[PDB]
């Protein structure tokens, strides 16, 4: 059914997407462990899915948020890992064990980083939010930007087909679309807010859980209905939402909850959609999920 | 969810804004299930305010501040998120405890015990462990751990760590367990187990071991 | 006296200055700013079934919707609010009429 592991440390949970694509990363108090994806079963039942983990790769501060590069590959049996970092010391790095960029000083965030998200143009960006009230990109010659927020940025995502736009989602609920190359701030909406699709949708999440869906007539949300929003990426129409605090996960699209297992860290959808990773304190876990 | 409206406000103009807020953001962060976000406020502020008659809500600091000094912010941020159910960050704050640190250290070590016996997951800690037996007789504390770490029943693992652990405390702690494993329990496997620990030792006793297996089947 | 202008940025942008503007002055009451919604739409006492700050969402999304495209789409949107402001003191003024004293 599910496959599970234990795991001696635990924080968030990222999926390979941008590019080695079956492998999972887990962010943890010493810094991050990788693990494989392996569709092989022995008893000749395909479709369970189980983790190698693979080595464990090491900092020494904490990882709060991951992101991976595409720049990753894998050679003959070594992997070429490059990963946009968030540390507890409100660090932005970009790892490649050869080399480590810092981001800090007066340039790098004075607050908790909320998120960090990486996207390809010619040239690869890393954009980040805090609770310093800055958005920051930065360009991978090196440049940098400092935007100012109404409040602090909980989350940042660029438009998905489209690297010039992003996501901000104030923690006062403001929505910004951000344009770099143009002007700035290009439309404004009123946990978490994402894209949907081919950037086709946008998504709005409260932590009183109220959720609103925009198909971006005038620009009031189109329906709304019922935590933190985390996006089927193959289906526009399937919602994943959570509780942290018990563990009960709820797959919108009526209301059903397809899992309860303990305390949910923090989870994220398979590279294709088939399974969810769900790490718990002591366990990370592939759940499959039909229809 | 009142508090939690006005969370925004509490965070305002630099000249009001002191540790105490911050403090308050934390618990109503977690109150709200909000646990990442009550950490991050825990991390950055300190109550070092012991003497506050004003605020209700010290009185948990501060009843541990008339025992004790500056450590009892981070043992008292470990107990509130253990009353809360979040095993990952109570077990970084009772080590940043420590870390920060006669009388204060029986109490908060014998609250280690209680706190990560009922986590378990933090009670891989080997090393810490074995540096349990070496400077007194607290054995005890390692038979009782070492059996949860058995609950979570990694067991090639849970046995090459104990390769590391000091033989002298091995043969103890095993031969402990080894009685425990007459449980007539359906784990046929830990006879096993402690047939390998034998291999290692003079293998004499798992010899016998078999026998007394045999005679209860 | 009371002054209005364009904004720079600090104090935001003018949709919510003149949200709070509205809001807090001494000469106010929700059933005139009601009344005054009900001229740039319609409705009648289903508005006040409505909570203090869906009330205020309403008002501030009813002068947007309104409002078609920069610096044109800030003088209409400055004008429009202060017309809702006007109709808003205009039916209030109503009230400040004295009746008894005890």
């Amino acid at each position: 059914a599910t496959y599970t592991v234990d795991c001696e440390d635990y924080v968030h949970v990222v999926e390979f997407n941008p590019f080695a694509g079956s492998l999972l990363a887990y962010g943890g108090i010493s810094y991050v462990v990788i693990a494989s994806c392996r569709f092989q079963e022995e008893d000749s039942t395909v479709e369970g899915i189980e983790f190698k983990t693979l080595k464990t790769f090491h900092h020494g501060e904490r990882v709060v948020a991951i992101a991976w590069s595409p720049e990753t590959r894998c050679d003959a049996l070594l992997p070429l890992l490059r990963f946009a970092t968030a540390a507890g010391d409100k660090k932005i790095r970009i790892f490649t064990f050869q080399d480590k960029n810092e981001y800090k000083v007066i340039e790098g965030h004075s607050g908790y980083i909320n998120d960090l998200v990486f996207c390809s143009p010619e040239g690869t960006d890393i954009a980040s939010v805090g609770d310093d009230h800055t958005c920051r990109i930065w360009d991978l010659g090196k440049q940098i930007a400092m935007f100012i927020l109404r409040s602090p940025g909980m989350s940042v995502a660029w438009h998905p087909e489209g690297a010039f736009k992003l996501m901000v989602a104030e923690k006062t609920g403001t929505i910004r679309f951000y344009d770099l190359t143009t002007h700035q701030a290009i439309l404004s909406l009123e946990m978490s807010a994402d894209w949907c699709v081919r950037n086709t949708l946008r998504i709005g999440a409260v932590a009183g859980n109220d959720w609103i869906i925009w198909e971006m007539q005038d620009n009031k949300p189109a329906h709304a209905d019922r935590r933190m929003f985390r996006w089927s990426k193959c289906n526009e129409n399937v919602f994943a939402t959570t509780g942290y605090p018990k563990s009960q996960i709820a797959i919108h699209h009526p209301q059903p909850i397809l899992i309860g297992t303990p305390v949910g860290s923090g989870l994220s959808w398979h590279r294709r959609l088939p399974l969810c990773v769900v790490g718990g304190y002591r366990k990370l876990f592939f759940w499959l999920t039909e229809m | 969810t009142q508090l939690q409206e006005y969370v925004r406000l509490l965070l305002p103009w630099c000249q009001v804004n002191v540790g105490s807020c911050h403090f308050m953001l934390a618990q109503c962060y977690l109150v709200a299930g909000e646990g990442h976000k009550a950490l991050d406020c825990f991390s950055q502020a300190a109550s070092e305010v012991e003497r506050e008659d004003f605020l209700e809500k010290l009185i948990r600091v501060e009843e541990g501040e008339s025992v004790s000094p500056r450590l009892q912010y981070y043992n008292r941020v470990l107990r509130l998120l253990e009353d809360v159910g979040l095993p990952e960050l109570v077990i970084q704050l009772a080590t940043i405890a420590i870390g920060e640190a006669w009388r204060s250290q029986a109490a908060l070590r014998t609250r280690i015990f209680k706190h990560h016996l009922d986590m378990g997951h933090n009670n891989q800690a080997y090393d810490a462990l074995t540096q349990i037996p070496d400077p007194s007789r607290q054995l005890d504390c390692l038979r009782q751990l070492v059996v949860v770490l058995c609950e979570r029943s990694q067991l090639q693992d849970l046995v090459e760590f104990p390769y590391v652990n000091l033989h002298n405390e091995v043969v103890g702690i095993i031969e402990s367990r080894a009685r425990a494993v007459d449980l007539m329990t359906h784990n046929y496997y830990e006879l096993l187990y402690a047939f390998h620990i034998y291999r290692h030792n003079y293998r004499k006793a798992g010899s016998v071991m078999f026998e007394y297996g045999m005679r209860l089947g | 006296l009371p002054e209005d202008d364009l904004a720079i940025s600090d104090e935001q942008e003018p949709q919510e200055a003149y949200l709070e503007c509205l809001f807090a002055p001494g000469r106010f009451t929700i059933a005139a700013v009601q009344k005054a919604i009900q001229i740039l739409r319609k409705g009648s006492g289903r508005v006040l079934d409505l909570s203090w700050e869906e009330l205020r969402k309403d008002v501030t999304l009813t002068v947007e919707n309104e409002i078609q495209n920069q610096e044109e789409f800030r003088q209409i949107n400055i004008e429009n609010w202060c017309k809702f402001y006007t109709c808003c003191l205009q039916y209030q003024e109503t009230l400040s009429r004295p009746l008894a004293l005890l």
